[PDB]
């Protein structure tokens, strides 16, 4: 039931999503090993992801969290980069999309920094890079990120390096 | 998938060394996220 609608570059919604993408790039402590060396992106397309069933699954759960947290979902817009982006947009997020080995346990991980999610597009640690050239810093091959609505509710704060 | 810490719905990873890093977040239920935008892009070689 998923359909993808292209946004026009003229649309304010395209433009605000582009700005969040571009303005949250940072340098990484790996010198670009995982994700490549870059200060900015060439945005080729932005599509709106529409699935009624998946949306209702999200809002149902959001209302539950909200009612457990003084009517505050603590909703954010955050990036996610994954080899499984195509399954995610058709079937939703589930246990198969979790980072089993992540620093905060097996769950599904999101970032404020678009460049952090970019490090996972080709797998954990950047995997072997693009399928075509085996290059984690490929400047040719087309990459995809998700910009996602995420319900945090009451969030456990972990200070960490 | 693990469980949220008892009494919580997510974990926030607050950066504590790299002063330029933003936060990272973990949820333990797939229903707590909706993939709203699909962005297709290239990284650009610095000049
Ligand atoms: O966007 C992310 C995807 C993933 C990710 C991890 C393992 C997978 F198998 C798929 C995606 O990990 C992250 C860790 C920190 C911040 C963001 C991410
Ligand atoms: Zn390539």
């Amino acid at each position: 039931g998923t359909i993808l609608i292209d946004l026009s570059p003229d649309d304010k919604e395209f433009q605000s999503v582009e700005e969040e993408m571009q303005s949250t790039v940072r340098e990484h402590r790996d010198g670009g090993h995982a994700g490549g060396i870059f200060n900015r992106y060439n945005i080729l397309k932005i599509q709106k992801v529409c699935n009624k069933k998946l949306w209702e699954r999200y809002t149902h759960r959001r209302k539950e969290v909200s009612e457990e947290n003084h009517n505050h979902a603590n909703e954010r817009m955050l990036f996610h980069g994954s080899p499984f982006v195509n399954a995610i947009i058709h079937k939703g997020f589930d246990e198969r999309h979790a980072y089993i080995g992540g620093m905060f346990g097996a769950g599904i991980y999101f970032a404020e920094n678009s460049s952090k999610s970019n490090q996972y597009v080709y797998g954990i640690g950047g995997g072997t890079g693009c399928p075509v050239h085996k290059d984690r810093s490929c400047y040719i091959c087309h990459r995809q990120l998700l910009f996602c609505r995420v319900t945090l509710g009451k969030s456990f704060l972990q200070f960490s390096a | 998938m693990a469980h949220s810490p008892p009494g919580h719905h997510s974990v926030t990873g607050r950066p504590s060394v790299n002063g330029l890093a933003l936060a990272e977040y973990v949820i333990y239920r797939g229903e707590q996220a909706y993939p709203e935008y699909l962005i297709t892009y290239q990284i650009m070689r610095p000049e």
